[PDB]
């Protein structure tokens, strides 16, 4: 889940 | 794939790693005699061994957010797929935590920036995990005597980020571009600076690899202990990456 909402 | 690209990439990289490494060095120099006491060193080693894995969590979870926006800002990481970009910062977010925390470590005194001043390993022993501390002190210790300059930092922390060893990744041959680019960068410039003879210095990949282990084992010990406190007061991002 978070590692992909910091990258965007 | 030429001298002049080559020399410009230094330079973005180096703009990279000083836009997003979270302590400036001169700060860090500065704090050096703020040392803590003999009582605030009791007053730690009496916290209970929950309450100092969760702050230290946090702290590591501000180090490796820093991680990822260097890791954003780098020339070509952007252009690769997402389960590439996830991959590498899975593997090496925290292993360039292992080498940027060297600003912040003193080796006159072995002592280590923690929440405002300056501690020895004795500091945590409230962890429970003195193999642990001592290696990552020891690994401070050691990257310590090549005295780096901020440059080479960047330059090689891109290095160990952008590794195409890493299992997981689908378009394998865009990583080895783009880490061969930067083997040359970072070459090139410790070639101008007169600095090669620190290559035979550099830590094996191997050493990198187990700490990060380490890390992971002695989570898994204290998380097992204490399954709650993971769950409910540790960063999400921490147990995204290390469990
Ligand atoms: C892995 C756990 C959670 C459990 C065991 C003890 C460690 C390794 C502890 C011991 C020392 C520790 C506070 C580490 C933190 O992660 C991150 C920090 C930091 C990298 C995190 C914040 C950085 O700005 C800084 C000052 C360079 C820290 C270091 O000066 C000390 C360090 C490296 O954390």
């Amino acid at each position: 889940k978070i590692l992909h909402r910091l990258l965007q | 794939a030429s001298l002049t690209e080559i020399e410009h990439l230094v330079q973005s990289v180096c703009k990279s790693y000083r836009e997003t490494c979270q302590l400036r060095l001169e700060d860090l120099l500065r704090q050096r005699s703020n040392i803590f006491s003999r009582e605030e060193v009791t007053g730690y080693q009496r916290k209970s061994m929950w309450e100092m894995w969760e702050r230290c969590a946090h702290h590591l979870t501000e180090a490796i957010q820093y991680v990822v926006e260097f890791a954003k800002r780098l020339s070509g990481f952007m252009e690769l797929c997402q389960n590439d970009q996830i991959v590498l910062l899975k593997a090496g977010a925290m292993e360039v935590v292992l080498v940027r925390m060297c600003r912040a470590y003193n080796a006159d005194n072995r002592t280590v920036f923690f929440e405002g001043k300056y501690g020895g390993m004795e500091l945590f022993r409230a962890l429970g995990c003195s193999e642990l501390i001592s290696s990552i002190f020891d690994f401070s210790h050691s990257l310590s005597a090549l005295h780096f300059s901020e440059d080479e930092i960047a330059l090689y922390t891109a290095l160990v980020l952008i590794n195409a060893h890493r299992p997981g990744l689908q378009e394998k041959r865009k990583v080895e571009q783009l880490q061969y680019n930067l083997e040359l960068a970072f070459h090139h410039h410790l070639c101008k600076t007169h600095r090669q003879s620190i290559l035979a210095k550099l830590p094996p990949k191997g050493k990198l690899r187990s700490l990060c282990s380490q890390h992971v084992e002695r989570l898994q010990i204290f998380q097992h202990l204490h399954p709650i406190v993971v769950q409910a007061a540790f960063p999400p991002l921490y147990k995204e990456l290390f469990s």
